[PDB]
């Protein structure tokens, strides 16, 4: 199934409109949620929280509304390249998702681990398979750090429409 | 009739890009 | 009369926002 | 005649100021 259900869902291509991308906070209008699209250089290069992310206080998030239920098999993330001088990225992150938009589900891999290893630099696209895959309308990327740091993220969701 | 005067100045340019990230902090 | 020529370029945009704080200092 | 059309948009603003130094290294 994951062989056919592996298509980018709209972050890089624009299929997912700006209005459907929101966040917990933003450093500036130029780093608002809508700029958190994989490989984009628009605005100041990515979505970036207003304050540093602390290791014991995971309160930031980048939220995508797909409107209809989708099967999400992989996710991709990047930091903020910004023409070559950006240094911000999320080293790790968690994925929360929802069907109704009211109750949130914490994604856990087959071993019960919620934290996914992320980027190690601001420019490379890093992909992660989701096993088990998720069915959701809303997907949230929650940056996770091991020390206080100013993160930024550009992302993409891969999968297909449900039913 | 005489040509009209030159048009008015154009719109203001777009905001500049973000400043570079600051330098590394001091030693612990 | 005929329209005047195009106006001149507008003013430069506002400066970009301040950059992010630098990375943590190294062990000391 | 009427005034000519408005001029083209102005050049983009200058780069923002460099960020502040990072926090101190670990204690």
């Amino acid at each position: 199934n994951p062989a056919i259900c592996r298509y980018p869902l709209g972050m890089s291509g624009g299929q997912i409109p700006d209005e459907d991308i929101t966040a917990s906070s933003q450093w500036s209008e130029s780093t608002a949620a809508k700029y958190g699209r994989l490989d984009s250089e628009e605005g100041d290069g990515a979505w970036c929280p207003e304050i540093p992310v602390e290791p014991d206080d995971l309160k930031e998030f980048l939220q995508i509304d797909l409107h209809t239920l989708h099967f999400i098999t992989l996710v991709g993330t990047q930091g903020r390249h910004a023409g070559g001088h950006g240094i911000e990225f999320a080293p790790m992150y968690k994925i929360n998702y929802s069907r109704d938009g009211t109750r949130w589900i914490s994604w856990r891999n087959r071993h019960g681990k919620q934290v996914l290893d992320g980027n190690s630099n601001p420019y490379d696209i890093f992909l992660k398979d989701l096993e088990p895959p998720i069915v959701a309308r809303f997907v949230r990327f929650i940056p996770v750090t091991d020390h206080s740091m100013n993160v930024c993220m550009r992302v993409e969701l891969y999968g297909c429409v449900w039913l | 009739g005489p040509p009209g005067p030159p048009g008015p100045p154009g719109p203001r340019g777009q905001p500049g890009v973000l400043g570079f990230p600051g330098p590394p902090g001091p030693p612990g």
